[PDB]
């Protein structure tokens, strides 16, 4: 967890989305105490190095910055939200909400595919992508 | 799925908050961050059951580290026990988790085995002198009575051996008969096999040399097949060793066939199929005459059972002597020597002092032979010889020389299928009473 | 069990044992552990309640033959005859005369240092066996003489201040509070070999602060059967001078210097030099 | 991570700048009153106290980066 | 240890003795001890004839062992758990091998084991869902059996089945056009026993029957052999044709291309049994080897019948997208292997990212042929959306 940095103001969130031109900006929105927001914080931290060349990761806490709760509508322990060139990206995991991510993904590998898929599709301006594995059943 | 992972994550964090407070003031802040690599390093060290120790490190630190590594190990191990039970039942889980859990259990099994082998040698002597002599003596009387003439060590000059070579090679190839994609070891193996076809005399010449010389080989790889109820050891071995052994196995059984040695009691299936063989056994029971009559308190007993952990108990030192009774000592010594080597699984290594791998091409032959020795121990000379018949004119699977010859003894029938023993006896009321009283 | 004219070699205590569970005047009702230690304790306590003072059960018992000299003197033989007394002695510095706690005890629980347990292995010579002996006379005074690493509080020393005509030791081989148990296998080297006239297994433990001099005479072993446990029992025989395992109706003689190569569990240690009071007191 | 360092906003709302798209009291208190009228740390913590002893020279001379695989 | 040293006794008091060799649970029964009265039991009953008196003296009741049932069950559990991303053919093919491994291994015994019948039904039912779930949407109302059972030659999946399945008579309807007009066909109005999917067990021959055939056939062969020796000649095969596929060793094994090497393959029945350690993959036909015994089952009649049930190309055509291609002859088309079309994928050396992404292509093609069956106003009860342009 101490690998991955944290964002302590909503102004750290916004500049961080802007200044990274060439890579995804992946953010976990959720709060330290949570059962499920700790688990994801692991599965990302392990992956963050492998992917440094196309994706950048950060951590944010709903309690630290609540400014973003209404606009993106944040419910539940945590939401993974992908950004490329200020454009909110979007993917269908078969789960019935195409915005963000909720459920906890299981393998390191299946997580890297999703990041890679989003980036590759995203690079072409495509706003939707399809997660190869569709965990509607899972979540 | 995330529980054990999460536990270790927070544990490390707690020590990190604690460590700066706890001590290591002299150590730099940058150095402290690496500390986590040693925690990882300690874990890495912990993994594979290898002692791990570094240079400049805190005492009031080493013990702390041990305490958290043990905590993670408990989490890890308990999870493994839980998931295996779910898998056995068929309970819905995870096909990833299915793979991860298997991985963790294979390391835990291997750790257990490595300690068991160590402890056997350290214990210093499972066999005992009285037992060893009993085993030896039994074998001697069997060989005496059976009248089989030892099987000579295979010659360069065997008409049969050249022909068998073909049979051995087919068996080895079968494993790659349908593979679209091969790895490097697979490619090497096939290359070797093609070379063997191209120049059989070199292949054969080298093989003979290996039997005569090489006493210490190279440990293979071990993996487990998950049958969701029991795990089965699968072995990966060097191709040169495998070809030589495959050939040898073909020879020996041909020699056994030609040279007899293995009685009709065993159930190899060379002549008869198992499902069908079971049926025949039922048919044989029906065929038994005077077998269903209970007018005077006659009783029949069917006993079924298994060897259990035969592999652990194989006597490398005993085995060699028993093989000398059968083959030229150079072959016996070769076979024995090939045995215990090194077993690897990632980080882990151990030396199989009393270990036999099922996955060898000629393992089957060894298992049948070793089982035969145990059959002599269990069966006894008086009835076992009656079942087998004389060495001049042996009986088939379920038959006797005469009705009198059957009647003479409680173990009228005897069947052995590798390690499975089947013995048929019918008791009179008086015989039954005797056994019960004793 | 002492009968010189037994019709068969061996005996069946199964009815005794079942009567000890079924016959409520013993609630022998222990389960989920049910060891040599627990049963020894349950037996000792029972005998002392059930032969007892004036009611023949504390005069014939023998309140000399041990003496957990602290408290209760019960059936005379097994409050003497199995108790010892450890006077623990809490201290502080300054002038704060911290306090002393005599305790009567029929069996002395040894620890056993810090065996990893939740750690896989090839164990022993490739994790820890040889130096087994974190253990010797381990404490060397228990908490009391040299290594008073007495974590609980300010200062300690744990003296064995009564020293009984036998002395049972029980090796802590493990913490049933957690799972099934990775035990504490760290081998417990006291096959003492020392008498001169030696190769005697001279056992002879002498108090390395005081003198009292005691000879090993029993030795429960744990064995690790893939089905329960097992518990075999090794007894001295002074007159042939031959140690004797028994192991489910089987009997076997054992080289007394090689006793320690089993997992020790319970030892009885007779006091000689009290047989210098009774070497002299014949 | 240069921005991570800096620490100062304009007195600025986060949503707007990027270009964002969304896809008596005393009496009450009195009334209320009239009505009123971890494991891991424990496991370790104990070790952490154990550490306190270690010297600052030893804290320094600690081997730094050992790989065993 | 006595649990696993279990002992059973057949005596006057007990109903029967018993043993358990390989995956079979066996019971041998004697009339003299006594019994009762019944009739032919098919798989349940085998007849032990006394060699000397030629009398049917006892019966052996074959039955499939519990452990082997668990292995089958777990195999099904596993194929699913593993196959998160594999194509449907890989799933089905694996299932086909697993089933004939057990079905071809036990054969007769299966019919007397009700537990297997329950298990088999449950596991097919579980199997259908995985493919259904792989499809778009989480709800299918019907999915008529034609799509699953139709042989892969006609673009189906070629699933073997033992479960009772209703081919609703509503789905047999088929319409063809001729320059004269448009003609329809429905056999639904014929009211008789309804149409059901073909069963492997019916095609299979009971063990008792096969044992009898092997005794007869091989004895006949031996006598013919003696005559051939006496007459100084070799058998021309036409002399044996009448028994060609008959016998437990399968007399046609006498004419295999590699006999001259297989002659030296001794101990093969253990080895095949012992093979399992050497290979990670575990196989369902452990008891036999085709070469060792030859072929023990005939695939074609069942396949042809499925086609008969399918109604042939015309029947296949309604379900299929074949008429849409305006190909003149059904026979002319040779279909295209996924692997064959796949070719480069075997050796494209790319980031798996292109693995399932290309393996779905065969599945995509399958959808087009059966889309009208797959997509209909009636079928799936879905909101109907017109496509863009």
């Amino acid at each position: 967890s101490y690998m991955l940095p944290h964002l302590h103001n909503g102004w750290q969130v916004d500049q961080a989305i802007l200044s990274e031109e060439d890579r995804v900006v992946v953010i976990r929105f959720g709060h330290d105490w949570d059962p499920t927001c700790m688990k994801m914080d692991e599965v990302l931290y392990s992956i963050a190095e492998k992917v440094k060349n196309f994706a950048v990761i950060y951590l944010v806490d709903i309690t630290e910055v609540p400014d973003f709760n209404k606009m993106y509508e944040l419910y539940d322990p945590c939401t993974v939200m992908f950004f490329f060139r200020n454009k909110h990206i979007m993917i269908d995991l078969g789960t019935g909400n195409n915005n963000k991510i909720n459920w906890a993904m299981e393998d390191k590998q299946e997580m890297v595919d999703i990041i890679e898929t989003v980036y590759r599709g995203a690079r072409k301006g495509r706003g939707l992508v399809v997660s190869p594995k569709d965990y509607s059943t899972k979540y | 799925q995330r529980v054990e992972s999460h536990f270790d994550l927070e544990l490390r964090a707690a020590v990190m908050h604690d460590i700066l407070d706890m001590m290591p003031e002299g150590i730099k802040q940058n150095k402290a961050r690496t500390i986590l690599q040693h925690l990882s390093e300690a874990w890495r060290c912990w993994k594979a059951n290898i002692p791990w120790k570094v240079p400049g490190l805190p005492t009031p630190i080493e013990n702390m580290i041990l305490r958290y590594v043990k905590a993670k190990a408990d989490w890890w191990t308990n999870t493994a026990h839980y998931n295996r039970e779910r898998i056995r039942r068929g309970a819905t889980v995870d096909k990833t988790v299915c793979k991860k859990n298997l991985g963790r259990l294979t390391r835990l099994y291997l750790k257990a085995e490595q300690e068991r082998q160590h402890n056997y040698l350290k214990d210093g002597p499972y066999i005992t002198a009285e037992e060893a002599v009993a085993v030896y003596t039994t074998t001697v009387h069997w060989l005496e009575s059976r009248r089989f003439s030892p099987i000579p060590f295979p010659p360069l000059s065997y008409k049969h051996d050249t022909k068998l070579l073909i049979l051995a090679l087919e068996r080895l190839k079968e494993a790659y008969s349908v593979k679209s994609r091969l790895n490097q070891s697979q490619r090497e193996e096939l290359g070797l096999i093609e070379q063997a076809y191209d120049n059989p005399h070199e292949a054969l010449s080298r093989i003979k040399r290996h039997l005569l010389t090489q006493r210490a080989f190279k440990e293979v790889g071990i993996e487990f097949m998950d049958l969701y109820s029991h795990l089965v050891p699968v072995y990966d071995v060097e191709p040169l060793e495998k070809i030589t052994d495959a050939y040898l196995d073909q020879y020996l059984w041909y020699e056994a066939d030609k040279r007899r040695l293995f009685p009709p009691w065993i159930k190899p299936a060379d002549t008869e199929p198992p499902p069908l063989l079971v049926y025949k056994w039922c048919q044989g029971i029906n065929n038994l005459q005077d077998v269903w009559e209970t007018s005077e308190g006659e009783c029949n007993v069917m006993l079924e059972s298994r060897f259990e952990k035969m592999y652990e108990k194989i006597d490398l030192t005993l085995l060699n002597r028993l093989l000398r009774l059968i083959v030229d000592h150079n072959i016996a010594d070769y076979m024995t020597a090939k045995n215990n080597v090194v077993i690897n699984y990632k980080d882990m290594n151990h030396t199989n002092s009393y270990g036999i791998i099922r996955g060898l091409q000629f393992a089957s032959f060894i298992v049948q032979y070793y089982g035969l020795v145990m059959d002599l121990l269990v069966l006894g000379l008086h009835r076992a010889s009656e079942m087998a018949g004389p060495p001049q004119m042996p009986n088939d699977f379920l038959s006797f020389q005469d009705i009198a010859t059957e009647a003479a003894h409680p173990i009228r029938l005897f069947c052995r299928y590798i390690d499975r023993i089947h013995i048929f006896f019918r008791f009179t009321a008086d015989e039954a009473r005797d056994l019960i009283q004793r | 069990l002492w009968n010189p004219r037994n019709f068969k070699a061996h005996v069946s205590p199964h009815e005794m044992l079942q009567a000890v569970v079924l016959c409520s005047k013993k609630t022998f009702q222990i389960t989920k552990q049910g060891d040599g230690v627990d049963f020894l304790s349950w037996f000792l306590n029972a005998l002392h309640s059930a032969l007892g003072g004036t009611k023949k059960k504390k005069k014939t018992i023998v309140t000399d033959v041990f003496q957990g000299s602290m408290r209760i003197f019960t059936k005379k033989l097994p409050h003497p005859d199995l108790p010892a007394e450890e006077k623990e002695q809490l201290l502080h510095n300054d002038e704060y005369q911290e306090t002393m706690v005599e305790s009567t005890f029929m069996y002395l629980t040894l620890d056993l240092p810090t065996a990893p347990l939740y750690k896989d292995e090839k164990e022993q010579l490739i994790i820890p066996q040889v130096p087994l002996f974190n253990i010797l006379a381990k404490f060397n005074g228990i908490t009391e003489k040299e290594y008073k690493t007495y974590k609980e509080n300010f200062l300690k020393r744990f003296q064995l201040t009564k020293l009984p005509p036998y002395l049972i030791f029980c090796i802590k081989r493990f913490t049933k509070n957690n799972f099934f148990v990775e035990k504490n296998p760290t081998i417990v080297n006291f096959p003492i070999t020392n008498v001169d006239l030696r190769e005697y297994l001279s056992e002879e433990v002498q108090a390395v602060h005081k003198n009292t001099t005691y000879d090993l005479i029993a030795n429960i072993v744990h064995d690790g059967k893939p089905s329960e446990g097992s518990y075999r029992i090794h007894v001295l025989h002074h007159g042939t001078g031959k140690w004797y395992e028994l192991q489910d109706l089987q009997v076997t003689d054992i080289l007394p210097q090689m006793i320690t190569l089993s997992e020790a569990y319970i030892q009885i240690w007779k006091r000689r030099d009290n047989d210098e009071t009774n070497q002299q007191g014949a | 991570k240069p921005f991570l360092g800096m620490p100062a906003p304009l007195g600025y709302v986060p949503g707007l700048g990027r270009g964002a798209t969304g896809f008596l009291d005393k009496r009450m208190d009195e009334r209320r009153k009239e009505r009123r009228e971890p494991k891991i740390q424990q496991q370790f913590s104990d070790l952490k106290r154990k550490l306190a002893e270690v010297t600052e020279e030893e804290w320094l001379s600690i081997p730094e980066v050992g790989d065993a695989r | 240890q006595w649990e696993n040293s279990f002992v059973s006794v057949y005596s006057k008091d007990n109903p029967n003795l018993l043993f358990n060799m390989c995956g079979f649970e066996c019971r041998i029964l004697p009339k003299c001890r006594t019994s009762y009265e019944e009739f032919t039991h098919k798989d349940g009953v085998w007849n032990l004839q006394n060699e000397v008196t030629k009398e049917r003296t006892a019966q052996c009741f074959l039955r499939v062992d519990d452990e082997s049932m668990q292995r089958f069950h777990n195999r099904v559990r596993q194929i699913l758990m593993a196959s998160g991303s594999t194509t449907f053919t890989k799933i089905v093919n694996k299932w086909n091998t697993a089933l004939i491994g057990l079905m071809t291994y036990f054969r007769e015994a299966v019919v007397n084991t009700q537990e297997l019948l329950d298990l088999l039904v449950k596991c097919e039912n579980k199997i259908q869902t995985r493919i259904k779930i792989g499809l778009n949407s989480k709800m299918p109302s019907r999915f008529p059996p034609v799509v699953f059972y139709t042989p892969k030659e006609l673009g189906g999946l070629g699933m073997l089945s033992m479960g009772h399945v209703l081919i609703p008579q509503s789905d047999l309807r088929w319409s063809k056009q001729t320059d004269v007009g448009i003609t329809h066909f429905r056999s639904g109005m014929s009211h008789e026993e309804d149409q059901l999917i073909p069963n492997l067990y019916r095609y299979i021959q009971p063990w008792e029957s096969e044992f009898i055939d092997s005794q007869r056939v091989w004895a006949e062969y031996a006598l013919k052999r003696q005559e051939a020796i006496a007459q100084n000649r070799r058998l021309t095969l036409e002399d044996l044709e009448d028994s060609w596929d008959r016998g437990i060793p399968r007399i046609n094994t006498l004419f295999q291309k590699d006999r001259h090497t297989l002659a030296y393959d001794k101990g093969w029945r253990v080895r095949t049994d012992f093979k399992q350690y050497q290979v990670l993959k575990q196989n369902p036909f452990w008891w036999t080897h085709q070469r060792h015994d030859g072929k023990l089952w005939n695939l074609n009649n069942y396949r042809t019948d499925m086609i008969q049930a399918l109604g042939g190309v015309e029947g296949i055509l309604e379900h299929t997208l074949f008429k849409g291609t305006y190909f003149p002859t059904w026979e002319g088309l040779f279909w295209e292997k996924a692997s064959g079309f796949e070719e480069s994928m075997k050796w494209k050396k790319l980031t798996n990212a292109q693995r399932s992404g290309l393996n779905q292509i065969p599945n995509r093609r399958f959808t087009l042929w059966w889309s009208p069956t797959i997509n209909r106003a009636n079928v799936y009860v879905g909101f109907q959306v017109q496509l863009d342009l």
